[PDB]
RNA sequence: GUGGGAGAGGGUGGUGGAAUUCCCGGAGUAGCGGUGAAAUGCGCAGAUACCGGGAGGAACGCCGAUGGCGAAGGCAGCCACCUGGUCCACCCGUGACGCUGAGGCGCGAAAGCGUGGGGAGCAAACCGGAUUAGAUACCCGGGUAGUCCACGCCCUAAACGAUGCGCGCUAGGUCUCUGGGUCUCCUGGGGGCCGAAGCUAACGCGUUAAGCGCGCCGCCUGGGGAGUACGGCCGCAAGGC
């Protein structure tokens, strides 16, 4: 009920679930979508399968406002980012170009124990 | 900084005659430039310790001549001093 | 005294007065301090590598003076408080260090 | 192996200490932001090391980028 | 002394970009987050994911090394000013002016103490979640001191090369940082590995000596009891010697 075709669509994985959001050509979120939209209901968010329904279930309420092209953002390194990828890809969307932007500090806030004991 | 200029005339001044870059009155002379301008930083930079070390080194360096400088000639000591001020 | 670099970078959408206006600025605040120069490039707008200020683009201005080192703390200050110039960076004139010659 | 070429050797001479040469210093800058390693670059160990001030200075006078989105993956 | 050089050596002022949190606006749903599974928590006063704007603290990717500098503790965004140590070349000046160094004085990581300021992230203690026979832990969510700045104090440590300083002598091979040369190689200083002689209880050491020697200081003389007791000195206290 707005018809947008070419669009963004935001890919964003994790060692806990991966997660969709498509936008309009301008950063405003259209449509969005996780493992937990989805049905499943903990660590299984976030296999590449719990990521790949993510992107088509997103890539299809996307096409209801028309979409058609996207250009693929990705942040992070996860439990089958590539699937969701892969899963625009043939999900119907035209993919105009993958992307990514994963945020990285250069030097910035101690990170917690979790993930300390590096350098 | 010290500069060629500002230390040349130093030397100049001191010099036992000329040419001589080396003399111990000259060497103290000098010295005692660098402390000085060194002292001069320290009132500042209270937290430059490192800069300190050098600096007492240098007075470290610079008493030892010295006490060589009477040792050798009583005279060419009291006279340097008193032209550069030293002791207090 | 020694030889310096001024490098500044202020707004891209000033038209040719405001432009000469702020370079005037300079061009006099500069001597307060100093500041003889020996040489200047104009090679105003530049698109960047990045956006500064919102904006993408920048022009630019070089100069080479020669000042009283103990002063060029400040030259910048003066420069700085321009909201046009959104660049200051005044730079040691070293000789060139050449490569793959 | 990283033997597609050396910045360097496809390259003319070049002031390392001139920050603005953009259209060298983007040589030496990875398909990011980033700044060649050495084994890149083809410099030498006080090469590198100058060529690595440069190209902050660079950075800060809009320039040279701190960092360029990745285009595939 | 003259002339070259390299560096995260120190101090002050300044300043850039990434990211985190928070705030605002936009757009947009039903979950997000987290784990080995989970739950505590956050979300329809609408979180998450996304774009834009703003604030604030801390730190400062890539370059970055197997690297450099410093007496050690220790030091890395960029810029400038102020400053220490240092090497190389020339062999120019002084003329043995040298080495060590009880006590002293100074510096001295982290934590910790005082007053003030600051407070993004992290996080003793503490608060809940889970695990388990239990778990006053390890895992998960929060969370105070503190961690950041100033002045002052504390001064200890696997403060380790666990190897005091200085000088001479005794095969080399190779990698590296850095300076000088007549620069496919000679020459100087530094960092590594292998290794002659020699040393070593052995491991190992080996012109960066744990080798052959000289000088000078520091320290050891069975384990536990103890770094305790007593005393003295220091300290706001914790404590330290
Ligand atoms: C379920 C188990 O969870 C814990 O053991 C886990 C083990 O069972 C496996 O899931 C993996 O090795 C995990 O990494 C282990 O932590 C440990 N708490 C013992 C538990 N055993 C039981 N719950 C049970 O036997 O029943």
């Amino acid at each position: 009920k707005r018809q947008v075709a070419s669009g963004r669509a935001y890919i964003h994985a994790s060692y806990n679930n991966t997660i969709v959001t498509i936008t309009d050509p301008d950063g405003n979120p259209i449509t969005w979508s996780s493992g937990g939209v989805i049905g499943y209901k903990g660590s299984r968010k976030g296999t590449p399968y719990a990521a790949q329904l993510a992107a088509l279930d997103a890539a299809k309420k996307a096409m209801a406002y028309g979409m058609q092209s996207v250009d693929v953002i990705v942040r992070g390194t996860g439990a089958g980012r590539e699937q969701a990828i892969r899963a625009l890809q043939a999900s119907g969307l035209q993919v105009k170009s993958i992307v990514d932007d994963t945020p990285v500090p250069h030097n910035g806030c101690r990170p917690k124990k979790k993930f300390r004991k590096a350098s | 900084p010290i500069t060629k200029e500002e230390k040349q005339k130093v030397i100049q001044e001191f010099a036992r005659f000329p040419g001589d870059t080396g003399s111990t009155e000259v060497q103290v002379a000098l010295l005692t430039l660098r402390i000085n301008r060194l002292s001069e930083h320290l009132k500042v930079h209270k937290k430059d310790h490192h800069s300190h070390r050098g600096l007492l080194m240098m007075v470290g360096q610079r008493r030892r001549l010295l006490r060589y400088l009477q040792r050798e000639d009583p005279e060419r000591y009291r006279a340097l001093i008193e032209k550069l001020g030293i002791r207090g | 005294m020694r030889r310096y670099e001024v490098n500044i970078v202020l707004n891209p959408n000033l038209d040719q007065s405001q432009l000469a206006l702020e370079k005037e600025i300079i061009q006099r605040a500069l001597e307060n301090y100093g500041a003889r120069v020996e040489k200047v490039e104009e090679l105003g707008l530049r698109r960047l590598a990045y956006p500064i200020a919102k904006d993408p683009q920048g022009y630019f201005l070089w100069y080479q003076v020669e000042m009283p080192e103990d002063r060029v703390n400040d030259l910048a200050r003066e420069l700085r408080i321009r909201d046009n110039v959104r660049r200051v960076m005044v730079v040691k004139s070293q000789e060139p260090f050449l490569a793959n010659a | 192996p990283s033997r597609k070429a050396k910045v360097k050797a496809t390259l003319g001479e070049f002031d390392l200490r001139d920050y603005r040469n953009v259209e060298v210093l983007k040589r030496f800058l990875s398909e990011t932001g980033k700044i060649l390693p050495r084994r890149r670059t083809g410099l030498s160990g006080k090469e590198q090391r100058i060529l690595a001030k440069t190209i902050k200075r660079a950075r800060i006078l809009g320039l040279l980028p701190f960092t360029e989105k990745l285009v595939r993956k």
